């Protein structure tokens, strides 16, 4: 019984870490890329007016 | 006197058996510590 | 897994402890039988004298 | 965390039960050697000559016990066996009780 419950725990721990992995995808790709593209503009009205 | 010595050895052996069994079971319980194989894969994929 | 390796090693150690305990109990029972025999001989000789 | 707690509880139960295994082995060994000792005593009593031979008759008196010990030493001593024999109570048998 202990081994079965431990296997279930390991499966659910891997599941939770996959969830954390998707959270990391959110943090970097969703936001860090969003921030990089938003600031990469530097409001092109800058270079245009240059 | 020899009987008392052997009985003391017997009790010490029983205590050692109990300690070893409990340590074995603690080693079993150490498998349950949260091992994580998550977030790193996302960054691996992004970097690749 | 390493904890499982130490689990196996200490299982072997516990089995060795079981064998040692059984041998010690064997010796204890033999010496108890010797005690009973010596005590019975003492009782018989003291009664006779 | 809940599964870890349950695993630790069950594992401590397993350890406690495993403690009550070699202790049972100790009890079994003690009882087995009790068996062996008592059975050896029974076997020795069965081997007893139950006073059949006159050497067994010698078991019935302290001086006769000394005579029995002398007879046993004579049996163990061939040089003291050819020259010195068992007493006529043992070596010599009368035809009947009246003889």
């Amino acid at each position: 019984k202990n081994d079965d419950i431990n296997r279930e725990a390991h499966q659910l721990n891997e599941i939770r870490k996959k969830y954390t992995m998707r959270k990391s995808t959110i943090e970097t790709l969703r936001e860090k890329l969003d921030q990089l593209k938003r600031e990469a503009r530097k409001d092109v009205s800058q270079k245009i007016k240059d | 006197s020899r009987l008392k010595e052997i009985d003391g050895r017997l009790k010490s052996t029983k205590n050692e058996m109990r300690k070893t069994n409990f340590r074995m079971t603690e080693l079993k319980m150490n498998v349950g510590k949260v091992v994580d194989t998550g977030i790193l894969n996302s960054k691996i994929n992004e970097r690749k | 897994d390493q904890m499982r390796q130490e689990l196996e090693q200490l299982e072997k150690a516990n089995e060795k402890l079981r064998e040692v305990n059984n041998s010690l109990v064997v010796s204890l029972q033999d010496v108890k039988n010797e005690e009973r025999d010596i005590q019975h001989e003492r009782e018989s000789e003291l009664r006779t004298i | 965390e809940d599964i870890d707690i349950k695993r630790k509880e069950i594992i401590n139960k397993e350890g406690e039960i495993r403690d009550l295994i070699s202790e049972i082995d100790a009890k079994a060994n003690a009882i087995n050697h009790e068996m062996r000792s008592i059975q050896r005593q029974a076997e020795s009593k069965t081997k007893s000559l139950t006073t059949t031979d006159k050497i067994g008759i010698l078991n019935q008196d302290q001086d006769l016990k000394e005579v029995r010990d002398a007879v046993l030493m004579v049996r163990e001593h061939p040089e003291m066996k050819d020259k010195i024999l068992e007493p006529p109570i043992m070596t010599v048998s009368a035809i009947n009780a009246q003889f």
